[PDB]
RNA sequence: UUAGGCGGCCACAGCGGUGGGGUUGCCUCCCGUACCCAUCCCGAACACGGAAGAUAAGCCCACCAGCGUUCCGGGGAGUACUGGAGUGCGCGAGCCUCUGGGAAACCCGGUUCGCCGCCACC
RNA sequence: CGGCGAAGAGUGCAAGAGCAAAAGAUAGCUUGACAGUGUUCUUCCCAACGAGGAACGCUGACGCGAAAGCGUGGUCUAGCG
RNA sequence: GGAUUAAGUGUAAUCCUCUGAAGGUGGUCUCGAGCCCUAGACAGCCGGGAUGUUGGCUUAGAAGCAGCCAUCAUUUAAAGA
RNA sequence: CCUGUCAAACUCCAAACUUACAGACGCCGUUU
């Protein structure tokens, strides 16, 4: 913290695991939740979710803000309807100013060349309308999902469009 | 008719594994003046913790047949132990030699077996022109109907010298 | 590291479809004279190979040296001389549009 | 078919005939009558029955000049089994002296012959027999020792076309002798594998054949 | 070639599947090891010798589209993206207009179960 | 012993590339890992610069093959003064 | 010619340079979407907010309105356990 | 079998575009 030269794409590839090791271990809980198996597909009511805006959102953005969205999805009655998605992985690594490879702003240390930034994050990576994380269910109220991702968005450092059914 | 009927091609018998003839050149001695001839085989895989690591392996294996030489065993041959003779015991092929086997990986191979039945005898079935799956050229394959099935399999050998049990 | 095998990646390499040894027909071809072949290098060759860098410009063929065709890019190097030094086989290809 | 994404090699591939990475081998040495894309001494083997041709290939065509297969024989000759070298020492030698110099056999055609001095005229040639040839490729097959694929080669041989070969991957004879030793010319034709199978219990005559050979070399009908 | 050999392009040719064909003309399967030759052991294969018997394999011929592939119609899409220009808009990120180009996924419907060259051949 | 089994088991060594009647395996034979002298490319894109390297010849002498032919070291790019 | 804006927003192409991101306004103009209306809407506006009965259970309480079950009947112009 | 995602050191695909050569038009050159 803060996110500010995170989550903007001014790199390029990798993650690669071959070349990179010593990655935190996400602390965005399972991508699967409401019940799975059964095909939440059908039902009345619809989805959500879209970004609205360029990317790379932190495992601590999303795992904060996705269960957060799921507590407050809580209110169907535990196992009972809804099953939720989660899109994009955090895979993308990012490295950040460990002083030994250029100068200035980050991603560039001291000298030349050198200490590219050491391991520290994952961050997914989204583009301009893109459904971060979705799925409903029956019209259980009003929209009590519509309620969720009302908090899910409020901690992505995009502008999230609730997107109507 | 006649060509639908099943007989045996080849059998070979063979032996355990492990160095044959350890305090002298022996256990092909067995194998020796029993079926008429006397193969010898080696193996591969070297760490073995209570074998050899040896590579190229001395290991003993051998026989094979032909037609008459297994029949004139396989008699006298049969009959031998079989607390069940047959059964469970061979498969969907036709014939078979086994016991009890372990939980190994089978299945993604040429597919030779451990499997002990008698001092692991190797009955293969087989009716019919079959020579044309095995023979290089244009191989073909088993018609999967001219096929040998275990019911048809339990019958033959067992409609000469010996109960199915 | 540095080497005729540099950095080449998809130039050289020849794929999945036409992959293993290829026809007898093109390295048995004869050019004579001024002819206009273009160059390149066919995978799935072991000799009679040029260099890397040039290796799609055409050049013009001349007399054969030994069980090779002097060809290469007789043609000029960049904007410059038809400074040239060819050591290509018919396995390179041949023709003109 | 598949995906596509795949490129199938076939040609003659695909259900096979010919070879590719021979038959390529073959080829090189241009032989044939004259300039071949492809020629051969070819030499195939059936059941019952063994087939000899010869000839440069074209764009479309792999044309033959003279064939024989022992089945003709016995145009002259004799009805026996065909499914043996001898009689596949017969023919392909039979071929030669059909291909072998009937038609044409190695390069020669009218007009000036290939760059090199040479001149052919009958009887035995001028400046070396060297130059009758022809390469024989035994198709997809398996090259053994004495195998009729071989033998076809040596009738087919002195039959006057010159191929390269190997000699002592060969019959030596007996299988197909040659009736007199000391002289390696002669038409021979022999089946001794087969015979001394019984002694002379009967049956079996490799006596007859050395018949046929003997009409073979001389001025015989086609 | 009412069945062959050598190829070119190298899946439009692949995978899978149905039907038909010969018996002495072909290809095989097939039959058999005296020989040339051969299996770290097996004439299995390779090699040779040969036709008692078959079309059942292969092969050749006709055909099927379920998968894969090729191309095409229509839709997506003149969308995404983009070369050139603009005292056009927007706090900005960015967007728009004019001009010249122009996609992919996927869907629905067709296409494709090879085409071609030389030679030999009832 | 049999069956299934296009390749998941190779090619000295990084990485990438090449290869299936082979460049891989096995067997046998053999010393071309030869002497001499070139052409060309590379080193050094374009654009001059050495050692080194490579491709491709010829002259001479050999090896293996029926023969075409292959062999100017080890499939190619590091292993040099 | 036409329309928006009431903040002195703005009168700032580009940028170290011109900030502004995930305070307020029934001032006024313009555009869109949902529902309700001449079986008369809003005000729409004005006025009123029945008996068994505090229904049974539960609970410290649970009286239309924590929760579970039931959701009848009466008197009605009408009024849900 | 259905279903959720990716790649600077992945590729069944695949641009715009850069580039060798040639012809054409243009432009240029033979008192510059």
């Amino acid at each position: 913290r803060p996110a500010r030269c995170y989550r903007y794409q001014k790199n390029k590839p990798y993650p690669k695991s071959r070349y990179n090791r010593a990655v935190p271990d996400s602390k965005i809980r399972i991508y699967d939740l409401g019940k799975k198996k059964a095909t939440v597909d059908e039902f009345p009511l619809c989805v959500h979710l879209v970004s609205n805006e360029l990317e790379q959102l932190s495992s601590e953005a999303l795992e904060a803000a996705r269960i957060c969205a799921n507590k407050y999805m809580t209110t169907v009655s535990g196992r009972d309807a809804f099953h939720l998605r989660v899109r994009v992985h955090p895979f993308h690594v990012l490295r950040i100013n460990k002083m030994l490879s250029c100068a200035g702003a980050d991603r560039l240390q001291q000298g030349m060349r050198g200490a590219w930034g050491k391991p520290h994050g994952l961050a997914a990576r989204v583009d301009i309308g893109q459904i971060i994380f979705s799925v409903r269910t029956k019209d259980s109220n009003k929209d009590v999902v519509v309620e969720g991702l009302r908090r899910a968005r409020y901690k992505f450092p995009g502008q999230q469009k609730i997107i109507l059914s | 008719n006649p060509m639908r009927d099943l007989k045996i091609e080849k059998l070979v018998l063979n032996i355990s594994v492990g160095e044959s003839g350890d305090r002298l050149t022996r256990a092909s001695k067995v194998l020796e003046q029993l079926s008429g001839q006397t193969p010898v085989q080696s193996k591969a895989r070297y760490t073995v913790r209570t074998f050899g690591i040896r590579r190229n392996e001395k290991i003993a294996v051998h026989v094979t047949v032909r037609g008459p030489k297994a029949e004139e065993i396989l008699e006298r041959g049969l009959k031998v132990k079989e607390y069940q003779l047959r059964d469970r015991n061979f498969s969907a092929t036709g014939n078979f030699g086994f016991g009890i086997d372990e939980h190994i990986d089978l299945g993604i191979k040429y597919d030779p077996s451990i499997g002990i039945f008698g001092m692991d005898f190797y009955v293969v079935m087989n009716r019919p022109g079959a020579r044309v799956t095995r023979r290089k050229r244009c191989k073909g394959t088993v018609g999967n109907s001219h096929k040998t099935t275990k019911e048809d399999t339990v019958s033959w050998f067992k409609q000469k010298y010996d109960a199915d049990v | 590291s540095h080497g005729y095998r540099s950095r080449t990646r998809y130039m050289f390499q020849r794929d999945f479809r036409k992959h293993g040894a290829v026809h007898l027909s093109t390295y048995l071809k004869v050019y004579k004279v001024g002819d206009i072949v273009d160059i390149k290098a066919n995978g799935s060759i072991q000799k009679g190979m040029p260099h890397k860098f040039y290796q799609g410009k055409t050049g013009v063929v001349y007399n054969v040296t030994k069980s090779s065709v002097g060809v290469i890019i007789n043609k000029m190097v960049g904007n410059r001389y038809l400074e040239k030094r060819l050591n290509l086989r018919v396995e390179h290809i041949k023709h003109s549009k | 078919a598949y995906s596509s994404r795949f490129q199938t090699p076939f040609r003659r591939r695909r259900e096979g005939k010919t070879d590719y990475y021979q038959r390529k081998r073959l080829v090189t040495q241009h032989k044939a009558k004259y300039n071949t894309p492809k020629y051969r001494l070819v030499v195939r083997f059936t059941n019952k029955d063994i087939i000899c041709q010869i000839i440069s290939s074209t764009i479309t065509g792999d044309v033959v000049l003279a064939a024989a297969y022992s089945h003709e024989l016995p145009r002259y000759g004799i009805t026996h089994g065909l499914t043996n070298w001898a009689a596949a020492y017969a023919t392909g030698l039979l071929i030669a002296r059909r291909t072998l110099q009937r038609l044409g056999l190695d390069e020669t055609y009218k007009g000036v012959e290939e760059v090199e001095g040479e001149y052919e005229l009958t009887e035995a040639v001028e400046d070396g027999p060297r130059p009758f040839k022809v390469f024989l490729d035994i198709g997809l097959q398996r090259t053994t020792t004495g195998a009729r694929v071989f033998g076809a080669l040596k009738g087919a041989s002195d039959g006057g076309l010159y191929v390269p070969h190997s000699e002592n991957r060969f019959p030596g004879w007996d299988f197909e002798t040659e009736e007199i030793d000391p002289e390696l010319l002669r038409s021979y034709i022999f089946g001794g594998h087969v015979s001394q199978y019984m002694e002379e219990l009967a049956d079996d005559d490799e006596e007859r054949f050395s018949e046929l050979f003997k009409g073979y070399l001389a001025d015989d009908i086609d």
